[PDB]
DNA sequence: AAAAAAAAAAAAAAAAAAAAAAAAAAAAAAAAAAAAAAAAAAA
DNA sequence: TTTTTTTTTTTTTTTTTTTTTTTTTTTTTTTTTTTTTTTTTTT
């Protein structure tokens, strides 16, 4: 509780320190405190009868019990921030501290769900194994929680990947899959809020599209839903843009990359399922719950989305210049756009 | 300002004309069972307007004295307070019932309901919101309220409920326009394909139709975005104020430092459309769902939520009616200490209680006693308590 | 045979209820009326402090009065045909000390038939008890054991502090 | 019953002056807060059982008490 | 009939609750500080003898186990021993256990 | 001659209620392993 | 009367399939209110 110790830890854990042994040492201090306190509490409770007759009935102490909680509330936030470190030992120790905290319920769980989700995409297997197991335990007790922090999850995930360098976050979808409302909402949120009119970084769009194509599906309702809304937005937005370009430019480069990425996602989906355009246009949202219950057949080795999307990102890659070659690439992009709108 | 005094006549077991004494900053209303004090709270709940079902009597005619026994007393009733704020003026609200109907009066001038309401809203009493009247069993209920009702309350208090019909009407308009644009686009595409397979008039028809539909869609889009932005901004302001203050308030009220309370929404892009939930941690225990917690923590949690909601937008007074239903002497002492430490310069608070540890800290008492008759006729008499030690 | 049994037991329960409730409240009276009939419901008519003019219905009463009515009904149905054991949790919270004395004396008389477990936070209700208990909550677990009348009567009222 | 003990206190407090008027301010003249509240509440619970009739004129003023029907004399 | 005593392990906040000196016949009042956990006693007594409690969702069953410290339990058990000396309960013994 | 008080009919509202579709815990069935018990033999 | 292998019966466990049941809006109905409409009284 002392002020100097407080400021000491809250400076070492933050402030972009050169040392990486101080941070490891701090996290190890917290970890050993938590473990030792837990063991002491348990093994001191086990032998009650020797001291029972000499303890009050009207007191019900808390300062010996609540203390272990209070401590965390002074440091917790900083520890969570330490997930975004380039070293690996720091990340491992931070995850150990959080997984010792939560397993005694000391702190409120749904404020450290997003970080615990973005920790689901590390290379080392033991890391994300521990993380995902912690997540399924957080869910199995409390039904709602994960649905509250789902998009912030992916945002933190993308920040983690840009700090380090199937689907990376497929597990999250497996957890949120069951409920029709939840799933539907989540999909619409991510899609409508990231591609249509948000000036998001051209890399986050790539990442979202990669994850939208990779996701494990176990019915037929989901890709048809995605395709349907994709259709509507593509139609309106693309039509407006292309017709204004015909009436008539880096802004075009940006919005064109957006719509093109969305196009290629649609095409990869349609090729991975091989569904007839008639069936797609026939389907409407909430037509019936049980009609599209068939398991989607998958053609082997049709994954061309990664290569294709990287090719079309290499076409742009935030490259605007006062040179003839980019103008040529842009006119080809426009003719390609006409071809895309002509796809049948 | 505050609530100076009220006046009853024939209303719900208060025969004759009598003046309830002037109210100090923090009073208490003691008395033995069946004396009829909690309906005095109903009296306060009747001036400010309240649906009859919450007044624990059907049909609104059984308010007049002596109806539940079988013989009424008159065909009138007359309840009226005198709100007094700084500036040496005094306003007198009333609400008289005749036959079945009810008429409202301000300063002995007949008015219509809407202006009466708006006058109260000017004062600061969101009558339909009901964030400051607690009935006997309501306090426990507030903590366990289903998320939907809590969203309803938070939308009511914050003036973001009036903008509903406009919003979803705009929503339906834009969804229809978008569907029709897609329809026309695909029809034009298939007509183009059937043309290339080889008609002209149909092509131009669907083209012009698609153009008109697009224009209407764009007309719907920005307007929907405008109204949704409005509702979101208002709701979000109110909600963030409540959240920060509930955390601080709960820590202060439990006189500990290991308690948390998280007031969190679902669907955090449009919080007004989905239920909000409330999870609190005990003073010295683990995180458990709200249902599991014992009654003693439940009542402190509900008190925390009430005080936070009030601490966003002020309300001149409370009416607490037996909040100490289940609290032990220590917890009641803590709650009473907080009420005393807050009551001076923040809000007037009038409580009904039985445990002497709650009306001992009080500063002015109002005894309420019965008298035998054709029906139990109640009467009132006051007592000062700021001329005594400890 | 079923209809006949219904009739006789309703009669006995009606009489016992009128007796108990006349005893609990110092002054008043109440009875159980059947509905139209086959039968469809049982209504209750209660009156006190006027004793002849008053004839009430249920929704407009007090905490103490409602709790007294309910307790009267339960004690009646006990006095007709005893049940294995009764467990009361925080029964006395709404009512006042005078009624609490009445309820405790009725418990004291009725004890000799069935087993009674109950909790409370006010002294009067343990005016009549065989053996008390306590519940201590240390190290995030709760234990239960026997205690003596002195420490219990002290904990219930005698101390008023932060511990 | 503490209440009837205080009732005996009332009987003896009245039989000394005989002006059939037990004032409350005097009976609480030299006490602390808790016992003052207790005494006031005791007057109320006594008035319930008709054993005493009490009078109050002004909104904030002393209480004047006098024996009623069931004083038991 | 006459509840002799109760045994609880891992139910709601009772880790390991061995035997207690037996109840009486007349009146056994329980007191305890606010939030101590007296109501869980009656929830045990009702969880065994009354069917209504066991109509909950699987989540509630998962949440009806002492999750305090150390490992997490999986097998809770509540036992009640009472004596039908008056042979009110038909199966003839002196202390029926359930 | 015209303001006022008082009952009655029409209209908005709200709570009991009739209805339908997605979901979910539960009951029934079937196969395999295991565990207690009867039968000829026997000590 | 009591022990043993072999056979016979019970029962127990674990999946898959059917079944009641809870919920989830949506719609309908009915009582309450209240505003207007209708009807004598009086200054
Ligand atoms: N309209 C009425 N006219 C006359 N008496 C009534 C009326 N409504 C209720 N009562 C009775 O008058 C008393 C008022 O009840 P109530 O106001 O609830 O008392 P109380 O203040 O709650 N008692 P308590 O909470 O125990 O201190 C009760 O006896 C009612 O039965
Ligand atoms: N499954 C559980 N595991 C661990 N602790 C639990 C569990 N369920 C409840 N608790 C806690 O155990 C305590 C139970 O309190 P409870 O048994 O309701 O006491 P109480 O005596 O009724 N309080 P009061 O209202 O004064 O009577 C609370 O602190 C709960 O949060
Ligand atoms: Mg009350
Ligand atoms: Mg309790």
């Amino acid at each position: 509780f002392e002020q100097e110790v407080k400021n000491l830890y809250n400076n070492i854990l933050s402030d972009k320190n050169s040392s990486v042994n101080l941070k490891i040492q701090v996290l190890k201090n917290l970890q050993t405190y938590l473990q030792e306190e837990d063991t002491r509490m348990q093994q001191a409770d086990r032998d009650w009868k020797k001291v029972a007759k000499q303890e009050d009935l009207k007191e019900m102490g808390d300062v010996s019990s609540g203390m272990s909680s209070s401590i965390m509330q002074l440091y917790l936030k900083q520890v969570l921030e330490a997930f975004f470190h380039t070293q690996s030992s720091v990340r491992h120790f931070a995850l150990n501290v959080i997984a010792l905290t939560l397993n005694q319920g000391l702190i409120h769980p749904v404020q450290c769900v997003p970080y615990l989700i973005a920790m689901g995409t590390d290379p080392e297997p033991a890391m994300r194994n521990k993380a995902d197991q912690q997540l399924v335990e957080i869910d199995k007790k409390y039904a709602g929680f994960i649905h509250m922090k789902a998009v912030a999850g992916m945002k933190m995930s993308y920040q983690v990947q840009q700090a380090i360098n199937s689907a990376l976050c497929s597990h999250l979808y497996s957890m949120i899959r069951g409920n029709r409302q939840h799933r539907r909402a989540f999909l619409i949120s991510l899609l409508n809020l990231f591609d249509d009119t948000a000036k998001t970084d051209v890399t986050m769009l790539l990442y979202i599209a990669d994850n939208l194509a990779c996701f494990p599906y176990q019915t037929q309702e989901e890709p048809l839903f995605i395709m349907h809304h994709i259709d509507i937005t593509l139609s309106v937005s693309g039509s407006n843009l292309l017709q204004s370009f015909k009436e008539s430019l880096i802004e075009f480069a940006n919005v064109s990359q957006g719509i093109l990425l969305l196009l290629m996602l649609k095409q990869h989906l349609k090729n991975l399922c091989g569904f007839s355009d008639s069936k797609i246009q026939k389907y409407s949202p909430s037509e019936s719950a049980k009609v599209y219950d068939k398991a989607i057949n998958r053609k082997t080795g049709v994954h061309f989305h990664p290569k294709q999307t990287l090719d079309f990102l290499r076409s742009d890659m935030a490259n605007s210049k006062i040179t003839e070659e980019v103008k040529r690439s842009i006119v080809k992009q426009y003719l390609d756009f006409k071809l895309l709108m002509e796809h049948l | 300002g505050f609530l100076k005094l009220i006046e009853i006549e024939n209303f719900k077991s208060y025969k004759g004309r009598q003046i309830i004494g002037p109210f100090q900053r923090f009073t208490a209303i003691i008395g033995p069972n069946g004396s009829g004090k909690s309906n005095l709270m109903d009296a306060i709940s009747f001036v400010l307007g309240e649906k009859t079902s919450n007044l624990r009597v059907k049909t609104l005619r059984d308010l007049i004295h002596g109806a539940p026994v079988g013989k009424p007393a008159a065909n009138r009733a007359f309840v009226s307070m005198v709100y007094s704020e700084e500036g040496a003026e005094d306003r007198t609200f009333a609400r008289v019932i005749v036959g079945g109907s009810s008429e409202y009066k301000i300063n002995n001038k007949v008015v219509q309901l809407h202006e009466y309401s708006e006058e109260l809203e000017k004062l600061g009493i969101l009558i339909k919101a009901r964030n400051f009247l607690v009935f006997q069993g309501a306090v426990e209920s507030i903590a366990m309220k289903n998320p939907k009702e809590r969203t309803a309350l938070f939308e009511e208090i914050s003036r973001s409920g009036e903008l509903a019909q406009e919003y979803d009407k705009r929503k339906k308009e834009m969804v229809k326009a978008e569907e029709d644009t897609q329809f026309n686009y695909h029809r034009k595409k298939n007509i183009a394909a059937e043309r290339k397979e080889a008609v002209r008039d149909k092509f131009q028809e669907t083209s012009d139709e698609f153009e008109a539909a697009r224009k209407r869609a764009k007309k719907a889009k920005q307007a929907f975005e405008q109204i949704k932005k409005e509702r979101f901004d208002r709701f979000n302001a109110c909600f963030e104020s409540v959240a920060t203050n509930i955390d601080e308030i709960y820590k202060a009220l439990s006189r500990n430092s290991s308690a948390q309370a998280f007031l969190g929404p679902e669907n955090p892009e449009e919080p007004y459309l989905d239920g909000i939930n409330y999870n609190c941690v005990a003073p010295g225990k683990r995180f458990r769902p709200m249902d599991n917690l014992s009654g003693g923590e439940k009542t402190v949690a509900a008190l925390a939520l009430l005080f936070a909601i009030h601490s966003y937008k002020p309300a001149p007074f409370f009416v607490l009616d037996q909040i100490d239903a289940a609290l032990d002497n220590t917890n009641i002492g803590k709650v009473a200490n907080y009420i005393k430490e807050q009551s001076t310069c923040n809000f007037q608070a009038i409580v009904i209680s039985l445990k002497e540890e709650f009306y001992t800290k009080a500063e002015s008492l109002i005894g309420v006693y019965p008298e035998q008759g054709d029906c139990v006729i109640s009467k009132v008499l006051t007592f000062d308590l700021t001329k005594y030690p400890d | 045979r079923k209809y006949e049994a219904i009739q006789l037991t309703f009669k006995q329960v009606s009489k016992n209820f009128s007796e108990v409730f006349q005893k609990l409240v110092p002054g008043g009276k109440a009875t159980l009326v059947m509905k139209k009939g086959q039968f469809t419901g049982v209504g209750i008519r209660v009156s006190f402090t006027g004793k002849q003019g008053e004839m009430r219905e249920m929704q407009q009463l007090s905490g103490g009065q409602k709790s007294l009515v309910a307790l009267a009904l339960i004690f009646a149905i006990q006095k007709c045909d005893p049940a294995p054991f009764y467990l009361f949790d925080q029964i006395d919270q709404a009512l006042d000390a005078q009624h609490r004395k009445a309820v405790s004396d009725m418990i004291m008389e009725l004890a000799v038939h069935a087993q009674f477990i109950t909790t409370t936070f006010r002294p009067e209700l343990l005016e009549s008890a065989d053996k008390f208990y306590g519940v201590k909550f240390r190290n995030k677990v709760s234990h239960i054991d026997v205690i003596t009348a002195e420490m219990a009567k002290d904990f219930v009222e005698d101390d008023t502090t932060h511990g | 019953k503490r209440t009837q003990q205080m009732l005996h206190g009332l009987q003896r407090a009245l039989a000394k002056t005989g002006a059939e008027s037990i004032s409350l301010l005097e009976l609480c003249r030299n006490t602390n807060r808790k016992q003052a509240a207790a005494k006031f509440y005791s007057f109320l619970v006594l008035k319930k059982q008709q054993a005493i009739e009490l009078t109050q004129e002004e909104p904030y003023s002393d209480i004047i008490a006098t024996p009623g029907p069931r004083f038991h004399i | 009939m006459y509840i002799k005593q109760v045994i609880i392990q891992g139910f709601r906040s009772y880790r390991d609750q061995t035997i207690v000196d037996p109840f009486s016949s007349k009146h056994n009042v329980i007191v305890g500080r606010n939030g101590s956990g007296k109501s869980n006693f009656f929830y045990a007594i009702q969880f065994v003898l009354s069917d209504e409690f066991s109509h909950l969702r699987p989540e509630q069953r998962l949440a009806l186990l002492h999750e305090g410290t150390g490992p997490r339990v999986i097998s809770a058990f509540v036992e009640i021993i009472f004596d039908n000396s008056d042979n009110r309960l038909p199966i003839d013994k002196e202390e029926v256990s359930l």
